[PDB]
RNA sequence: UGGGCUACACACGUGCUACAAUGGACAAUACAAAGGGCAGCGAAACCGCGAGGUCAAGCAAUCCCAUAAAGUUGUUCUCAGUUCGGAUUGUAGUCUGCAACUCGACUACAUGAAGCUGGAAUCGCUAGUAAUCGUAGAUCAGCAUGCUACGGUGAAUACGUUC
């Protein structure tokens, strides 16, 4: 439980268990399960104390960073509020992608029915 | 610091990876694992922390993203 | 221990020959740290807040009263806080506790001080004091931490947290 | 989205890399919403709508690489 | 030529995919029918995380697309807004095209919302039948959860004419 913040699940798998800190989830966790000494095997919160210290220092080293990024999504984002479109104005008069945005149950940006 | 009522704190050696450049006192307590001298003869059991390897403005951190910048020639 | 020596090799020759002081005795030292941590229920739930502070520091606490008794919430003498002053051998201590980089998004905490010679922060959680533990915790103990020092310059306070990320 | 020649329209280029002469404002009549961003553009408008529109749209330094000269909208909502 | 037929607080039809443990992931592991393909179908071995790229012999029971899939044996998650589901949203591609912004499709990278078998009411079915996962086709350069066709697994129930 120090990856990120705190990676809180313990006693589960680790291979699902580094899906819960940001960035890294069920595929590239796989990936970024590369350590000798490293293996699922019902062992979470155990089986290490000094072997944790490889697996989230090549983290560091895993160039994206998790969550010290979070402003870059919204620096993409709000560059594309620009006005010129896919997002621009699914956001500025806040209308859904999906290219249908009032025949169906296009409830997944609206708030309710 | 009258009696009694309160939790008891002490200092411990907080075993960073640079230097472990803290003797300070908490109110944590495990196993002492490795004692010193030159730092409090304590409860050694503070294990780690993120202090002095990458602060966000005293160290350097990995680079930005991308501009526009076409440099794959499209 | 180390902390103080420091305030006593260090910022001797460097804030008297910076701001050019005549005496030796008249660097800004560091006066209390209150640390007031609010609770938004006037009912309950600072019956689970007393605990989370003592872990931070073993000192009591107060818990305050209300002076007025005002509007549409609480009724007077209630309980709304938990001051703790932290004099000598913890001022020297919780200002030594440096670990607020538990928080990590941009540790950099203010740039506008105040207007009087005081330096106020903030926290969210249960990031800082590295002693407590992130397990029987459900809920945002979030505290308001105070510097104040005996200079009379916002200037000078921009100088004596030379150790404290900004 | 491809490798090859982000297709701008030729015609439009023709005018282009031989109108960044002077100090010369006369933008586009193009009304062709179809072309890139080439990057050495310089300062002009444009008209890139045909039904009735010439919306004069701004060629400030926004994110280039976008394959369409989409920042003129077609219709309403309210 | 270039916009539109797709726009939007909304109202209702049809369809699909799901809320989990007779379920999910994971490698291994058998058995069909009906179809199309002479610039079309495309193998084998090859370079890619895959979407695919190059070349490339065989060609209408014989050759190609073309591994059917469900299930069996076995490892594992162990009853959770969850290793349930992919709705949403940016980057980085592929292909068809003169071009994919308005306005396609697919892939892996994180993002991971709504949802606990659904009020009043209301439909469809009597043995290879409803349900279950699949197979092919026309339309068509490219793009179907619809569409008409084909096999596999396969029950429960009908004493009675009163409403
Ligand atoms: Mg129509
Ligand atoms: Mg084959």
């Amino acid at each position: 439980a120090r990856i990120a913040g705190v990676d809180i699940p313990r006693e589960k798998r680790v291979v699902i268990s580094l899906t819960y800190i940001y960035g890294i989830g069920t595929s590239t966790a796989q990936k970024i399960l590369e350590e000798a000494n490293v293996s699922a095997d019902t062992r979470v919160k155990d089986l290490t104390d000094d072997e944790l210290g490889r697996i989230r220092e090549v983290v560091d080293g895993y160039k994206v960073e998790g969550d010290l990024r979070r402003e870059t999504n919204l620096n993409i984002k709000r560059l594309m509020e620009i006005s010129s479109y896919r997002g621009i104005r699914h956001r500025r008069g806040l209308p859904v992608r999906g290219q249908k945005t009032k025949n169906n149950a296009r409830t997944r940006k609206g708030p309710v029915k | 610091m009258k009696q009694g009522i309160h939790p008891e704190y002490h200092q411990v050696i907080f075993l960073d990876t640079t230097t472990n450049f803290k003797f300070l006192s908490g109110s944590t307590k495990t196993s002492s694992e490795m004692m010193e001298w030159e730092d409090g003869k304590e409860y050694p059991v503070i294990r780690l922390d993120i202090s002095s390897d990458s602060h966000p403005f005293y160290t350097g951190r990995q680079k930005f993203a991308a501009a526009d910048g076409r440099v794959e020639r499209f | 221990n180390r902390l103080k020596e420091k305030f006593n090799t260090e910022v001797t020759e460097n804030l008297m020959k910076k701001f050019n002081y005549s005496s030796v005795m008249e660097v800004p030292k560091i006066d209390k740290i209150v640390v007031n941590m609010g609770v938004g229920d006037a009912v309950q739930n600072s019956k689970v807040l007393d605990n989370a502070v003592e872990e931070l520091e073993l000192i009591t606490g107060q818990k305050p009263l209300v002076t007025k008794a005002k509007k549409s919430i609480a009724t007077f003498r209630l309980r709304e806080g938990m001051p703790i002053g932290a004099k000598v051998t913890l001022r020297g201590e919780r200002m030594y506790e440096f670990l607020d980089k538990l928080i990590s998004v941009s540790l950099p905490r203010v740039r506008d001080f105040q207007g009087v010679s005081k330096k106020a922060f903030d926290g969210r959680g249960n990031y800082t004091l590295g002693v407590k533990e992130q397990l029987i915790f459900p809920e945002i103990d979030y505290d308001k931490v105070s510097k104040v020092r005996g200079m009379d310059i916002v200037i000078v306070t921009t100088a004596n947290t030379d150790e404290e990320a900004r | 989205s491809i490798k090859k020649g982000p297709f701008v329209d030729e015609h439009l280029m023709k005018k282009v890399e031989a109108q960044e002469g002077s100090e010369k404002k006369q933008v586009i009549k193009t009304w062709s919403r179809r072309s890139t961003i080439f990057p050495n553009f310089i300062g002009h408008t444009f008209a890139v709508y045909d039904g009735r529109k010439h919306v004069p749209v701004y060629v400030t330094e926004d994110m280039v690489g976008h394959k369409l000269g989409e920042f003129a909208p077609t219709r309403t909502f309210k």
